[PDB]
């Protein structure tokens, strides 16, 4: 079973569950950060994410409404940091206490990059990349610098400049993705828990006039399970590449009709992927099934890892034949079995979506990923139970919140949040 | 790029010996130089290896006991192996990589055997 | 929207006596950065002196300075401070605040401050 373990900020630096990390994209530049070990390859860092971006970037500012929120002073102080850390753990919890989002963490924290990438030839691992593997330090912070590569899976982050803008991340190599060529690696994620996202598109709506529509604003583990649900593709290099979708017509479900990412419309799931061709779904698939050929292509002819001693090439091989579930021989050599690749295929694909999910968790969402952008709230307090908590969400029996998702109501539980202006 | 290892071992437990790698051309940029062993009818294991930073590494097995060094104006990798145990019995061979791409070149081995 | 870093404590002090240096950040979350002091010395290239990571758990100084030195922020007065004791004439130069590390040093630097030992 999966284990959510516990810690205050402050706690010391013991290399077991808290270490000063060298995240993948900050690799050989000495930047390490105090990070939180939620779970077994699962990593949280209270920390902006700033890779990429201009620091002035996190300071933008001016009567209109922004789909963008921008606030600098986010995570600016250890009390800041520790309530983003426990608002973690309790979502955490959240998704944890129904079978389905259990089994979730229980691919991901099992979904292990190969140790590799495009770019190592058939014949070897190589840990020695930043999509296998973070830099930590193991020396006192006080001392010379001396540090120890370790695996990872998931390493979460608080939000970059634009505070709404949660995003799962993937590490890019020469123009080539490890998560997107059946190898896996290293993922990361920029989350804010509490200025969630609303939204209007339900087909309760549909008929509805003007002044007649309904609003709710998200639950921020099913905000959190949709962005896991992007770490899994990712771990089994799997995760779509660019591929822009657009629609031939507005359906009834959808509310804009603007190009969405392939990637986003699977792990949605409802009817979502009815727009997408037969055909370009086709050789999505064709393109997986060639990746993890060329996996199981390595697998047979790997000989040594040239990174790291202690590395049993025997137990990883077999790994890595539980995690893509191939085949073995008398020769000892690994196959594919295409029947036995469908259900792997089928159960990442479409096993877990933000719509299953929802309805499991008996959760409101949209109806659709096609839906407009409308301004994001702010939660006051996650971390107050009588607003929300780890088995029902705001939609509290108690409360008499449960009966239509009113504690996600707008117009009904408007002591759970306040408007972000 | 050749590599040609040289120093054979019939020496007794716990006694020492020095292997020593011949290189055709410079090895201080390499993105790999290691020192690999494989017993009689079982699997290659890295012993010791050394980075293009020179970040050097140990199987936990030996650790304490061998010591990699490296001199560049003779383009040479030593192995100083101490208090061998029975256990190092091996052909011990010497690979290096160019880049992260270029595949392994290997030596031909030399043997080392531990009463 | 841009960056400022203004940095001050300077001038001659005797050898070897102490100074502290400081500097103002303006125009960015100041918490979340890693900050290094660099000098220029008369005739030397650029040389890394000190940085410190977002939270100041990390500290990193240059073997040159490394028992006379110490660096410190104050995320809440958005402030970096390097303290310069037992100063050598080695120390005179021009003293530049910017961010990042000794291994990736980021684009944005301070006006600058002179000590003269
Ligand atoms: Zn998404």
């Amino acid at each position: 079973p999966v284990t959510i373990n516990n810690f205050n900020y402050n706690d010391p630096i013991d290399n077991n569950n808290i270490i000063m990390m060298e995240p993948p994209f900050a690799r050989g530049t000495g930047r390490y950060y105090k990070a939180f070990k939620i779970t077994d390859r699962i990593w949280i860092i209270p920390e902006r994410y700033t890779f990429g971006y201009k620091p002035e970037d996190f300071n933008k500012s001016s009567n209109r409404d922004v789909c963008e929120y921008y606030d600098p002073d986010y995570l600016n102080t250890n009390d800041k940091k520790n309530i983003f850390l426990q608002t973690m753990i309790k979502l955490f919890n959240r998704i944890k206490s129904k079978p389905l989002g259990e089994k979730l963490l229980e691919m991901i924290i099992n979904g292990i990059p190969y140790l590799g990438d495009r770019r190592v030839p058939l014949e070897e691992f190589n840990t020695n990349i930043a999509s296998v593997t973070v830099n930590k330090l193991i020396s006192n912070p006080g001392e010379v610098e001396r540090k120890k590569g370790i695996f990872a899976n998931l390493i979460i982050f608080g939000p970059g400049p634009v505070l709404n803008e949660n995003e799962t991340i993937d590490i890019g190599i020469q123009n080539h993705f490890a998560s997107r060529e059946g190898f896996g690696g290293i993922m990361q994620m920029k989350f804010c828990p509490e200025y969630v996202s609303v939204f209007n598109n339900v087909q309760e709506n549909k008929g509805a006039s003007i002044f007649n529509r309904r609003g709710y604003f998200s639950d921020p583990a099913l905000i959190l399970m949709h962005e896991l649900i992007h770490v899994l593709h990712g771990l089994y290099g799997i995760k779509v590449d660019d591929l822009p979708i657009v629609p031939n017509e507005k359906k009834f479900f959808m509310q804009s009709t603007d190009a969405i990412q392939a990637e986003e419309l699977y792990t949605f799931g409802g009817q979502d992927p009815s727009i997408i061709t037969p055909s370009t779904d086709k050789s999505i698939y064709d393109k997986v099934l060639q990746n993890f050929r060329g996996i199981v292509d390595r697998l047979n002819k790997v000989l040594v890892c040239i990174s790291d001693p202690n590395i049993n090439i025997n137990i990883y091989k077999n790994k890595f034949k539980d995690k893509y579930k191939f085949v073995e021989d008398s020769e000892g050599k690994y196959s594919i079995d295409v029947e036995s690749f469908d259900k792997l295929y089928k159960s990442l694909m479409f096993g877990f979506t933000e719509t299953n999910i929802a309805e499991n968790y008996k959760i409101k969402t949209r109806a659709s990923y096609f839906s407009d952008s409308l301004p994001p709230v702010k939660i006051k307090n996650l971390l107050d139970n009588e607003i929300y908590t780890i088995e029902e969400g705001f939609n509290i029996s108690d409360k008499d919140m449960e009966k239509e998702y009113r504690g996600q109501n707008k117009a009904i539980n408007k002591q759970a949040y306040e408007e972000i202006s | 790029v050749q590599l040609v290892e040289s120093g054979g071992g019939l020496v007794q437990s716990g006694g020492s010996l020095r292997l020593s790698c011949a290189a055709s051309g410079s090895i201080d940029s390499l993105y790999h130089m290691g020192w690999y062993r494989q017993a009689p009818g079982k699997e290659r294991e890295l012993v010791a290896r050394v980075q293009d930073g020179g970040s050097t590494a140990y199987k936990d097995s030996v650790k304490g006991r061998f010591t990699i060094s490296r001199d560049f104006s003779r383009s040479t990798m030593y192995l100083q192996m101490n208090s061998l145990k029975p256990e190092d019995t091996a052909i011990y061979y010497c690979a290096a990589k160019s880049t992260i791409s270029t595949p392994l070149s290997w030596g031909q081995g030399t043997q080392v055997t531990v009463s | 929207s841009q960056v400022q870093l203004v940095e001050s404590g300077g001038g001659l002090v005797q050898p070897g006596g102490s100074l502290r240096l400081s500097c103002a950040a303006s125009g960015f979350p100041f918490h979340a950065y890693y900050m290094s002091w660099v000098r220029q010395a008369p005739g030397k290239g650029l040389e890394w002196v000190s940085h410190i990571g977002n939270g100041g758990i990390i500290t990193r100084y240059a073997d040159s300075v490394k028992g006379r030195f110490t660096i410190s922020r104050d995320n809440a007065k958005n402030t970096l401070y390097l303290q310069m004791t037992n100063l050598k004439p080695e120390d005179t130069a021009l003293y530049y605040c910017t961010l990042g590390t000794r291994d990736d040093l980021g684009p944005e630097r301070g006006q600058g401050t002179q000590v003269t030992v």
